[PDB]
């Protein structure tokens, strides 16, 4: 990711592709689940904010 | 279902009625003669085979090639996979509605003569800036705004709910309203709101997000962005953080800041330009207006535009009000101690008050917040401005 | 309910409502199920189910496109170039004759011995194809005030010369062949340019200079060369750049590259325009709020031959636009537009229509349908004093 | 040449002066000050930067300076121009004096030199002094004082204040932790060593990385002095004492 | 400093089978055979059990970043 819109793709990149799936499955599911996704970067700045 | 306009007054009149009862008794007529006629006779069987002769004429290895150029006259050029071009015949069962060039057309296999089109999918950019429903909270959330909202429902929802009043006088809505004002104010949420509660396609797009590192991106995002409008019925595109890519227009710049101006050109045409927009509204949002180009905010092409001002003494109560309203509060909470103050404080500065109490009362395992742990908190997130004291003053 | 909003309001929706229940028993009582196969109403397999389909398999042969790419001897023998498939050496079929055919047109070819049947039109980018203006705007020359000197020049460049040659022609004058339209933002270019667009009778492109710029190098010139092409394919066409400030930025190349290729493009606009290749029948209009920035060739009599400013209206000019714009208004009779056009100050013409816009405002808000002059008063006011400081 | 002229004194669109928010963006980075004014005493409380092995201990003191017999300051900034600050100081003081065979007042004092630093940020296409001061004194007016200037030239009596690297925190404790009135010399010193440990996190103090100075009135006639190693390292011991005790 | 060296006396002395090759080979042209001789060349390594793979300049196929969209 990095970024939903880069490199001029219009959303349908892959590493987009993959950041736009794991944006839905993190709405999916309830605060009370009991399911925490811990992530992980060596590079925060670069990290994209839609997460 | 591709039924006569009546082209009356269009407004409640008497000839809108009588041009309206005769199409209702023409159809009236029709359906009880077809309803005669299928009770005479079902006619489902020869309806049907006609299927049967049609799939007859479409053998079973239908091929899916790639129109490229309609010669309007019932003929076509039709790209095979592998990237040959043949022209073909189109025949007479096609939905020609249906064929544009680019779209996945269905060939015989031996004749390649166009015999069917398919679906495409809906998400060249559909998905990744509809913002469906605001997670936050419907007009309910939001309160001491009451003017701006009014602004803002007569200028965009308005004109979709109930179109007769603009049309009985023959003025048009207005074409864009800008919302301007201090951070922090209320801008974003009001464009949030009047999306989840029209009944349009609300996009949304960051100014910074159309910054691009190839040449010639930025242009084409922005001219897609509002193709996918037209495509959509009634629309509204909401371009926050604006100022980021409209700028004064300073002429004695280098770098990728050519760029920037060129896609602002090609806004400042889709916006007002040779052709007509269609039915589709702007938005956008800048906390620093002043630097603005003059082309993008005049009149034609952002007619409405929204000062934002900051609560000033109840406003912040109501807000308050808002925000501690999901916890379990002592009942020691002198909120008004808490509003009194002359702090300028902003809305997100309201927000950012309450989350920081109910976490310090979370740290504390204590069941309830306490005003103490409001007052530190008002403290801890005021401790975030700095700045010169005597310097200004 | 509600207030009221007519006698015949629930009439009419009594019969808007029976209607969308007779349309859908129709339409329950006729199938039409929607075909995933994008295949006709059934009504309308009409010569589809047979008796065309059928008809028009035998006869019509499946041709090949292929692109002719020489013609050697005088005896027909043609080197074709299918895309993807071959390159051969093949004869022409008895429908074409010899003088239909030449080197670089896209012909059509059988599946047997690939002999040359039919010509086909060249192969345009299809982003090049869409600045067609199809469709012509309604706006007139009666739509535009004010602006009557400009007007003037603009039609004797661009539209009195076509379509009268021989006022011209006798005298031994060739007109000037391009417009450089700037002024103000908002004070009469684009509208000007829809009206030429209207009226005129010659194929007419709408291109925009921020639609020029290509991610990758060299494409933008063939962008124009194309455009040129096809525009010079046509009997007389009519090309009018907006914000050609986009691609026409002064050369300043110095230590590290910057902005080369959009140079690159200018060039090849400038060569197209005048240069050793004539330029047939086109005449060309650029529009600017920034006409200073575009470059030393570009600006040149022989490419943009006129420069008409735009200045904002008098007040005559004010009042005129008023009044054409407060037209298909439900309107009061007797309002002074003489005081409506002293009492704004110097003011374009998207400030007088959002005037218009801004009093019908004012006028619904309070509930009424016909606009007197308070409700203009307050239009001016919440126009010109309110939006003054942007 | 207007090509190369850098504007060092005209407005902003804002009417903020740049050049003099970024010299006072540079004192936020410098050593802490402290002030407290005691009932019988004034102490300027800054951290000793110079911290390595091989530097020598040369002069009375290395960041506190006398100015009359009477008065001293202590800096925040950069070294060179705190220099010239100092000179002129001591200039203008020993003027007065000859003029007048009085001791300078204080605030006669502060807002001399502040005058020389505003006239520099008004006009002359120069930088700014990039220095923000903390003065100590006695006069027969107002008794014990501390002043406090910065690059703009204002200036301002403070009964506690902290002018450099986290003068946040260091005025905030100062804000919770000061008896108006109803301060002793001693708890004065005492207070100052807890505030600068929390500010100085690095380590703490090591009665090497701080200067301390006092002001008193002794005999009638001032008295200045800059606390040796062994009383400030006794006050520290105290001081963790205290602390242990407290919890 | 001696990179390619080695590498030659090793294919000198060893006794095992050797496949030498430099990654600027396996980009060609269609689709698909780029992959196609990654994977015979390994799965040649594989058949006899002791050999060694040279790829000299990997520089050619292993660089970090990437354009995704040419
Ligand atoms: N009157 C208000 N009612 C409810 N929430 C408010 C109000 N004013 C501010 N907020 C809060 O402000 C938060 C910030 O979002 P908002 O959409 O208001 O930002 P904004 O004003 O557009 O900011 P920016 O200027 O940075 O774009 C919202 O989450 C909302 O909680
Ligand atoms: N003389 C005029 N008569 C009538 N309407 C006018 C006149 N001048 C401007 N307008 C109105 O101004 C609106 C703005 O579009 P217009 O074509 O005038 O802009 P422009 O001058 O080309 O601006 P830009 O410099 O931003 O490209 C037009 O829709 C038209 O309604
Ligand atoms: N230790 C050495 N003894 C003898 N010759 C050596 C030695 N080191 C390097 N050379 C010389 O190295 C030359 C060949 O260099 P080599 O092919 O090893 O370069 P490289 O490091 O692989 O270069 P590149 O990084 O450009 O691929 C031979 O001529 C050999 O003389
Ligand atoms: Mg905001």
């Amino acid at each position: 990711g990095s970024s939903r819109l880069e490199g001029g793709s219009g959303g349908d990149s892959e590493v987009q592709r993959t950041m736009l799936e794991l944006l839905n499955q993190l709405d999916g599911f309830e605060a009370t689940k009991n399911i925490k996704v811990i992530m992980a970067t060596n590079r925060i700045d670069i990290l994209d904010s839609a997460l | 279902a591709s039924k006569l306009p009546l082209v009356t007054p269009h407004t409640q009149c008497r000839l809108k009625l009588l041009k309206l009862e005769r199409i209702k008794d023409y159809l009236l007529m029709e359906e009880e003669f077809i309803r005669n006629q299928e009770q005479m006779k079902p006619l489902e069987e020869k309806q049907e085979e006609e299927r049967s002769k049609v799939d007859d004429l479409r053998g079973t290895p239908m091929s899916v090639g790639t129109l490229e150029e309609i010669i309007d006259d019932n003929h076509a050029i039709v790209s095979t996979s592998v990237g040959s071009e043949h022209y073909v015949s189109i025949l007479s069962f096609v939905d020609k509605d249906l064929l544009e060039p680019g779209c996945s057309v269905l060939l015989n296999h031996k004749v390649h003569a166009v015999i069917g089109v398919l679906m495409d999918d809906t998400d060249p950019l559909v998905t990744v800036m509809k913002v469906e429903k605001a997670p936050q909270e419907t007009y309910a959330d939001i309160g001491g705004l009451d003017n701006q909202i009014q602004e803002i429902k007569e200028s965009v929802e308005l004109p979709l709910t109930h179109p007769e009043y603009y049309e009985e006088m023959g003025i048009k809505p207005p074409k864009g309203v800008i919302l301007y004002g201090p951070p922090g104010t209320g801008k974003t949420l009001l464009a949030k709101a009047v999306a989840n509660q029209t009944s349009a396609t609300f996009l949304r797009v960051v100014g910074s997000e159309l910054i691009q590192k190839y040449l010639g991106d930025g242009p084409k995002l922005v001219r897609e962005l509002f193709r996918v409008a037209e495509e959509h019925a009634p629309s509204i595109v909401f371009i926050d953080e604006i100022d980021a890519i409209g700028t004064k227009r300073y002429d004695s710049n280098s770098g990728g800041e050519r760029e920037i101006q060129r896609t602002m050109l090609e806004l400042l045409n889709q916006l007002d330009g040779f052709d007509s927009r269609g039915d589709v509204k702007v938005i956008m949002a800048t906390n620093r207006i002043e630097t603005l180009d003059p082309a993008l905010i005049r009149p034609g092409r952002i007619d409405r535009k929204i000062e934002f001002p900051l609560p000033d003494e109840k406003t912040k109560k109501r807000i308050f009000q808002i925000h501690t309203s999901r916890m379990t509060l002592a009942d020691d909470v002198t909120l008004d101690d808490l509003i009194m103050a002359k702090d300028d404080l902003s809305g997100a500065d309201i927000k950012a008050i309450c989350t920081e109490a109910g976490l310090m009362a979370l740290r504390e395992r204590r069941m309830k917040v306490t005003n103490e742990d409001f007052k530190k908190s008002k403290e801890n997130v005021l401790y975030k401005k700095q700045e010169g004291t005597p310097e200004g003053l | 309910k509600t207030y009221g909003q007519s006698t015949y309001s629930r009439q009419i929706k009594q019969v808007e409502d029976d209607i969308q229940q007779l349309l859908k028993k129709i339409n329950e009582l006729t199938g039409i199920k929607e075909s995933d196969t994008g295949l006709a109403p059934p009504a309308l397999w009409d010569l589809a189910a047979d008796k065309q389909t059928l008809q028009s398999e035998q006869p019509l042969q499946v041709a090949r496109c292929t692109k002719i790419i020489n013609a050697d001897s005088e005896d027909p023998k043609y080197i074709i170039n299918v895309k993807q498939f071959a390159k051969f050496v093949v004869d022409l079929s008895d429908q074409v004759a010899p003088t239909d055919i030449e080197e670089g047109m896209r012909v059509g070819v059988d599946r047997n011995k690939y002999q040359i049947h039919i010509p086909l039109p060249p192969k345009i980018d299809p982003t090049v194809t869409m600045m067609q203006v199809e469709e012509k705007p309604d706006v007139t020359y009666s739509d535009v005030g004010g602006c009557k000197e400009q007007i003037e020049k603009l039609r004797e460049v661009v539209e009195t010369p076509l379509l009268h040659p021989e006022r011209f022609v006798n005298l031994g004058i060739e007109p000037p062949k391009g417009v450089l339209l700037f002024g103000p933002p908002g004070t009469g270019k684009t509208l000007c340019a829809r009206a030429v667009a209207n009226r005129t009778d010659a194929c007419f492109i709408r291109v925009i200079g921020s639609e020029l710029v290509q991610k990758y190098v060299g494409e933008g010139a063939r962008m124009v060369r194309e455009l040129f092409e096809m525009a010079r394919t046509k009997k007389a066409c009519l090309i009018f750049f907006d914000e050609i400030d986009a691609i026409g930025g002064a050369r300043f190349d110095d230590g590290a590259g910057g902005d080369n290729e959009v140079q690159r493009t200018m060039l090849e606009l400038i060569n197209q325009l005048d240069g050793f290749d004539p330029r047939g029948n086109i005449k060309v209009l650029m529009a600017t709020n920034r006409p200073d920035t575009l470059d030393p060739a570009l600006m040149r009599p022989g490419r943009l031959d006129r420069k008409i400013e735009f200045s904002l209206p008098d007040l005559e000019g004010r009042t005129h636009i008023f009044k054409i714009h407060a037209r298909s208004m439900s309107v009061e009779r007797d309002i002074r537009f003489e005081l409506l056009a002293r009492l704004c100050p110097n003011s374009t013409g998207a400030e007088i229509r959002s005037v218009c816009t801004e009093a019908g405002m004012f006028a619904i808000r309070a509930r009424r349908k016909i606009a007197t002059e308070k409700d203009f008063l307050e239009a001016v006011n919440k126009v010109i004093k309110s939006y003054a400081k942007f | 040449s207007r090509r190369y002229d850098s504007r060092t004194t005209i407005f902003s669109p804002e009417g903020r002066l740049y050049q003099v928010e970024y010299a006072m963006e540079a004192i936020g980075h410098a050593g802490t000050c402290l002030g407290i004014l005691a009932n019988d005493g004034v102490l300027l409380a800054a951290e000793r930067r110079n911290i390595h092995k091989l530097l020598d201990e040369v002069f009375f003191s290395e960041k506190i300076y006398k100015l009359n017999e009477d008065m001293a300051c202590s800096v925040a900034g950069i070294t060179s121009d705190a220099n010239v600050l100092t000179n002129e100081l001591r200039l203008i003081a020993q003027r007065y004096l000859l003029q007048y065979q009085e001791p300078i007042p204080c605030e006669q004092l502060v807002t001399a030199l502040c005058d020389i630093k505003q006239a520099y940020t008004q006009f002359g296409g120069k930088r700014p002094f990039g220095v923000s001061l903390l003065y100590i004194g006695w006069d027969k007016h107002y008794g014990f004082q501390l002043y406090q200037s910065d690059p703009s030239g204002n200036y301002g009596g403070w009964k506690a204040t902290c002018i450099g690297n986290n003068s946040a925190a260091a005025v905030s404790m100062l804000k919770q932790d000061y008896k108006e009135g109803e301060m002793t010399l001693k708890s004065a010193l005492a207070l100052a060593i807890k505030v600068l440990n929390k500010t100085m996190d690095v380590s703490k103090l090591s009665a090497e990385k701080v200067e301390i100075a006092t002001l008193t009135r002794e005999n009638g006639k001032t008295v200045i002095r800059v606390l040796k190693q062994k009383e400030v390292e006794q006050l520290i011991k105290k001081h963790e004492e205290e602390e242990a005790k407290a919890e | 400093c001696g990179k390619t060296m080695l590498a030659k006396a090793v294919a000198h002395h060893t006794t095992a089978a050797f496949i030498r090759v430099v990654g600027s080979e396996f980009v060609q042209k269609y689709l698909g055979e780029g992959p196609r001789m990654v994977r015979d060349v390994f799965r040649l390594a594989k058949e006899n059990a002791p050999a060694i793979i040279f790829i000299d300049e990997i520089d050619a196929i292993a660089t970090k970043r990437f354009d995704a969209q040419t």
